[PDB]
Formats: C-alpha cells, structure tokens, sequence
C-alpha cells in the first residue's frame, strides 16, 4: 500500500491518467488504474525477491 | 458480435417502385430460418442504375410480407398472393460523420 | 475513489470472474428477451 502511495506522486502516475494507451492501460477509470499499478508494484516486488 | 444485423442491400439493374417477388420472399425466407433478424429492425435497401446515377431506397417487411414469403415457394416474377401490404418504406439517409467497413470471406473471394 | 488501493491477483481474479458472469448473465437476459419479442412479431402476424 505504501509501495502504491509512493507511486502516486511520480510524473508516470500523472500520465497514466491522461495517455493510457501509451502504457498498456485500457481505460482511466479508477479499477484500471488501481489494477495496472497492483500489477506493476507486485511484478517489480517478485522480481526484486 | 456487437452490433446487430439490420438485413441486406443489393443492386438493380433498373428502378422499379415497388419491392419485387422475390426480394421480399428472400428476406422472409432469411428471417424465419434465422432467428436473430428482427422483423422490425431488418430492411432491404434496394440501389437501381438510373441513368448515370443511383437511386437507394429502403423497405421494411411487415409482418403479412413475412408470412406470405416464408409460405410461399414460387420463383416466379408474379407469384400468387404478392401484395403491396406485405412491405412499408422507411427512412434512410447518408452520412459523412462516421466510417463503416467491409468483411469479405477468408479463404476464397466472395464473387 | 480518488485514492487508488492496493489488489491482489486473487482478488483481482475473482471480481474479474464476478464481472463476466453478469456480463454473461446480461447475455442471456437479452435473449430471452429477443426471444420475447420474436414471438410478439410472429404472433401478430399469425
């Protein structure tokens, strides 16, 4: 959760609002974006473990 | 899978003002072996060679069209019981604000 | 809301899975409803 709070204040997530395509996203409703950042955030966790 | 069937258009070598025999017993016979056709969406839009330009026009069938065209078997150009009850004239118009597209058979050509 | 939280893929999984089945049973209402109105046509005409 803190993981996801971090990224809600990097340029990406300011993008990922307004261009979404750019990044894989399908739609700037909230379930999408909090989807595709739980995915991202816990890809780049298993990776790192 | 998304949008709906609205029936068929073809083309006429020349104008006639009325629906023919065998459009109306085409469309009948399609929408009574497909369930899918909704007799009150599906038309038939008719495009006739007028002397260098094309004339559309679009027709609806009513529901007494549909059954004598689902009982009907005759090929004919005058058929028994062919009336001119058995079709209505809807409203169609063109548009340049959108792009629709085609879809052709894979394997082979459609001609 | 404004805030996004945090899913995990089981959660995910099953509101996806949540969401055909109503999307699915949506499906099948509108065809038995088409099948309603087809019957209202043909039984009119008959």
């Amino acid at each position: 959760q803190d993981a996801v709070d971090y990224l809600t204040w990097t340029f990406l997530y300011r993008r990922m609002t307004q261009n979404p395509n750019y990044y894989n996203l399908q739609g700037i409703s909230h379930r999408h974006l909090s989807d595709h950042l739980s995915e991202l955030v816990e890809q780049t966790l298993s990776d790192l473990e | 899978k998304e949008m709906e069937p609205l029936g068929w258009i073809h083309t006429q070598p020349n104008e006639s003002p009325q629906l023919s025999p065998q459009d109306v017993t085409t469309h009948a016979k399609i929408m009574a072996d497909n369930p899918s056709w909704d007799g009150e969406k599906t038309i038939i839009i008719t495009c006739s060679f007028t002397p260098g330009s094309c004339t559309l026009t679009a027709y609806k069938l009513t529901p007494s069209g549909y059954e004598w065209g689902r009982q009907n078997t005759d090929k004919g150009n005058n058929p028994k019981g062919y009336l001119p009850s058995h079709y209505e004239r809807v409203q169609m118009l063109l548009s340049d604000r959108f792009l629709g597209f085609f879809m052709v058979p894979a394997q082979s050509s459609w001609n | 809301e404004a805030k996004p939280k945090f899913l995990s893929k089981a959660e995910r999984e099953a509101e996806a899975l949540k969401r055909r089945q109503q999307e699915v049973e949506e499906r099948q209402r509108m065809l038995e409803e088409e099948r309603k109105k087809r019957k209202q046509f043909q039984d009119l005409g008959r």
